[PDB]
Protein backbone atom coordinates (compact mmCIF):
# COMPACT_ATOMS: atom_id res chain seq x y z
CA UNK A 1 0.00 0.00 0.00
CA UNK A 2 2.87 2.31 1.01
CA UNK A 3 4.79 4.28 -2.07
CA UNK A 4 8.27 3.02 0.32
CA UNK A 5 7.18 -0.41 0.85
CA UNK A 6 9.54 -1.75 -1.84
CA UNK A 7 13.06 0.55 -1.79
CA UNK A 8 15.67 -1.82 -1.27
CA UNK A 9 19.52 -1.21 -1.35
CA UNK A 10 21.90 -2.03 -4.09
CA UNK A 11 25.55 -1.92 -2.98
CA UNK A 12 28.01 -1.32 -6.21
CA UNK A 13 31.33 -0.71 -7.52
CA UNK A 14 32.43 1.51 -10.30
CA UNK A 15 33.11 -0.96 -13.36
CA UNK A 16 36.22 -1.65 -14.66
CA UNK A 17 36.39 1.39 -16.87
CA UNK A 18 35.13 3.90 -13.93
CA UNK A 19 31.69 4.19 -14.71
CA UNK A 20 28.19 2.82 -12.95
CA UNK A 21 27.37 0.47 -15.81
CA UNK A 22 24.24 2.21 -16.40
CA UNK A 23 22.88 5.90 -17.51
CA UNK A 24 21.16 7.74 -15.36
CA UNK A 25 17.71 9.15 -16.75
CA UNK A 26 14.91 11.65 -15.59
CA UNK A 27 16.05 14.54 -13.43
CA UNK A 28 13.75 16.98 -12.27
CA UNK A 29 14.74 18.73 -15.64
CA UNK A 30 12.29 16.81 -17.14
CA UNK A 31 10.22 16.35 -14.34
CA UNK A 32 10.88 12.97 -13.35
CA UNK A 33 12.78 11.22 -10.67
CA UNK A 34 16.27 10.08 -11.51
CA UNK A 35 15.74 6.76 -12.82
CA UNK A 36 17.78 4.20 -13.99
CA UNK A 37 18.12 2.99 -18.12
CA UNK A 38 19.07 -0.85 -19.08
CA UNK A 39 20.69 -2.24 -16.90
CA UNK A 40 23.16 -4.84 -18.72
CA UNK A 41 24.12 -7.56 -16.69
CA UNK A 42 27.57 -7.82 -16.42
CA UNK A 43 28.28 -4.16 -16.28
CA UNK A 44 27.30 -4.00 -12.70
CA UNK A 45 30.13 -4.46 -10.52
CA UNK A 46 27.72 -6.02 -7.72
CA UNK A 47 28.84 -5.70 -4.16
CA UNK A 48 26.23 -6.72 -1.62
CA UNK A 49 22.87 -6.25 -0.98
CA UNK A 50 19.85 -6.69 -3.83
CA UNK A 51 20.20 -6.43 -7.57
CA UNK A 52 19.05 -3.57 -8.89
CA UNK A 53 16.70 -3.83 -12.17
CA UNK A 54 15.86 -1.47 -15.22
CA UNK A 55 14.14 1.36 -14.89
CA UNK A 56 13.76 1.69 -10.91
CA UNK A 57 13.88 5.11 -9.25
CA UNK A 58 16.96 6.15 -7.50
CA UNK A 59 16.41 7.45 -3.93
CA UNK A 60 19.56 7.97 -2.19
CA UNK A 61 23.62 7.98 -2.70
CA UNK A 62 25.30 6.57 0.47
CA UNK A 63 22.88 8.08 2.11
CA UNK A 64 22.02 11.08 0.33
CA UNK A 65 18.51 11.79 -0.77
CA UNK A 66 18.78 12.91 -4.71
CA UNK A 67 15.39 12.58 -5.96
CA UNK A 68 13.61 15.92 -6.69
CA UNK A 69 17.26 16.83 -8.34
CA UNK A 70 18.41 17.09 -11.66
CA UNK A 71 20.96 14.38 -13.29
CA UNK A 72 23.49 17.31 -12.92
CA UNK A 73 23.03 17.48 -9.21
CA UNK A 74 22.81 13.49 -8.94
CA UNK A 75 26.16 12.77 -10.71
CA UNK A 76 27.69 15.18 -8.86
CA UNK A 77 26.73 13.50 -5.55
CA UNK A 78 27.83 10.20 -7.18
CA UNK A 79 30.94 11.55 -7.96
CA UNK A 80 31.92 13.10 -4.37
CA UNK A 81 31.14 9.19 -3.29
CA UNK A 82 34.07 6.70 -2.73
CA UNK A 83 33.04 2.84 -3.68
CA UNK A 84 31.44 1.43 -2.03
CA UNK A 85 27.87 2.97 -3.49
CA UNK A 86 24.71 1.98 -1.51
CA UNK A 87 22.04 3.04 -3.62
CA UNK A 88 18.99 3.20 -2.64
CA UNK A 89 16.08 2.62 -5.42
CA UNK A 90 12.51 1.16 -5.82
CA UNK A 91 10.51 -0.41 -8.60
CA UNK A 92 8.33 1.62 -10.50
CA UNK A 93 4.42 0.32 -10.95
CA UNK A 94 1.56 1.11 -8.87
CA UNK A 95 1.53 4.11 -7.07
CA UNK A 96 5.16 4.24 -7.72
CA UNK A 97 6.03 6.48 -10.87
CA UNK A 98 9.07 8.50 -12.03
CA UNK A 99 6.81 11.56 -12.73
CA UNK A 100 7.55 13.99 -10.21
CA UNK A 101 4.16 15.78 -10.85
CA UNK A 102 2.32 13.31 -10.11
CA UNK A 103 4.25 12.19 -6.84
CA UNK A 104 4.06 15.89 -5.69
CA UNK A 105 0.14 15.65 -5.77
CA UNK A 106 -0.01 12.79 -4.06
CA UNK A 107 -1.65 13.27 -0.29
CA UNK A 108 -0.11 11.37 1.62
CA UNK A 109 -0.76 10.72 5.92
CA UNK A 110 1.54 13.57 7.49
CA UNK A 111 4.56 11.92 9.31
CA UNK A 112 4.23 8.60 6.92
CA UNK A 113 7.40 7.45 5.59
CA UNK A 114 5.57 8.32 2.27
CA UNK A 115 5.45 12.03 3.14
CA UNK A 116 9.13 12.32 4.78
CA UNK A 117 9.97 11.01 1.55
CA UNK A 118 7.60 13.95 -0.43
CA UNK A 119 8.78 16.41 1.62
CA UNK A 120 13.19 15.88 1.21
CA UNK A 121 11.74 15.58 -2.55
CA UNK A 122 10.43 18.68 -2.42
CA UNK A 123 13.45 20.76 -0.97
CA UNK A 124 15.86 18.78 -3.61
CA UNK A 125 13.77 20.73 -6.03
CA UNK A 126 13.41 23.66 -4.47
CA UNK A 127 17.56 23.79 -4.29
CA UNK A 128 17.76 24.84 -8.10
CA UNK A 129 14.55 26.11 -8.99
CA UNK A 130 13.23 29.32 -8.65
CA UNK A 131 9.44 30.08 -8.15
CA UNK A 132 7.14 31.76 -10.08
CA UNK A 133 4.09 34.08 -9.07
CA UNK A 134 1.48 36.84 -10.53
CA UNK A 135 1.33 38.83 -7.38
CA UNK A 136 3.00 41.91 -8.23
CA UNK A 137 7.17 42.27 -6.69
CA UNK A 138 7.80 43.80 -3.15
CA UNK A 139 10.25 46.02 -1.97
CA UNK A 140 12.89 43.96 -1.10
CA UNK A 141 12.70 40.63 -3.30
CA UNK A 142 15.34 40.30 -6.13
CA UNK A 143 12.91 39.44 -9.58
CA UNK A 144 15.32 36.05 -11.52
CA UNK A 145 16.02 34.75 -7.12
CA UNK A 146 13.46 35.20 -4.60
CA UNK A 147 10.62 34.58 -7.64
CA UNK A 148 10.47 34.96 -11.56
CA UNK A 149 7.19 37.22 -11.69
CA UNK A 150 4.74 36.82 -14.83
CA UNK A 151 1.04 37.85 -15.15
CA UNK A 152 -1.83 35.68 -15.06
CA UNK A 153 -1.63 34.92 -19.29
CA UNK A 154 2.10 33.89 -18.68
CA UNK A 155 1.37 31.58 -15.39
CA UNK A 156 -1.56 29.34 -17.95
CA UNK A 157 0.63 29.15 -20.58
CA UNK A 158 3.64 27.60 -18.27
CA UNK A 159 0.71 25.80 -16.87
CA UNK A 160 -0.96 24.08 -20.46
CA UNK A 161 2.88 23.23 -21.78
CA UNK A 162 3.60 21.29 -18.49
CA UNK A 163 6.29 23.36 -17.41
CA UNK A 164 5.29 23.83 -13.95
CA UNK A 165 6.09 20.66 -11.45
CA UNK A 166 3.57 22.16 -8.69
CA UNK A 167 1.03 24.92 -9.16
CA UNK A 168 -1.27 26.72 -6.33
CA UNK A 169 -2.99 30.03 -5.15
CA UNK A 170 -3.07 32.02 -2.42
CA UNK A 171 -4.99 35.24 -1.74
CA UNK A 172 -6.45 35.12 -5.23
CA UNK A 173 -2.83 35.21 -7.37
CA UNK A 174 -0.98 32.08 -8.96
CA UNK A 175 2.45 30.14 -7.39
CA UNK A 176 4.70 27.65 -8.94
CA UNK A 177 7.70 25.87 -9.38
CA UNK A 178 9.07 25.82 -13.18
CA UNK A 179 10.74 22.41 -14.26
CA UNK A 180 14.81 23.35 -13.69
CA UNK A 181 16.72 23.78 -17.04
CA UNK A 182 19.99 21.26 -17.71
CA UNK A 183 22.80 24.39 -17.88
CA UNK B 1 16.52 28.52 -2.48
CA UNK B 2 13.74 28.21 0.48
CA UNK B 3 9.85 28.68 -0.06
CA UNK B 4 8.26 31.47 1.69
CA UNK B 5 5.27 31.09 3.98
CA UNK B 6 2.68 32.01 1.06
CA UNK B 7 4.25 29.89 -1.38
CA UNK B 8 3.75 26.92 0.78
CA UNK B 9 0.30 27.68 1.49
CA UNK B 10 -0.77 28.34 -1.89
CA UNK B 11 0.23 24.00 -2.30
Amino acid sequence: SHWTSKVHESVIGRNPEGQLGFELKGGAENGQFPYLGEVKPGKVAYESGSKLVSEELLLEVNETPVAGLTIRDVLAVIKHCKDPLRLKCVKQGGIVDKDLRHYLNLRFQKGSVDHELQQIIRDNLYLRTVPCTTRPHKEGEVPGVDYIFITVEEFMELEKSGALLESGTYEDNYYGTPKPPAE
Amino acid sequence: NLRNQSYRAAM
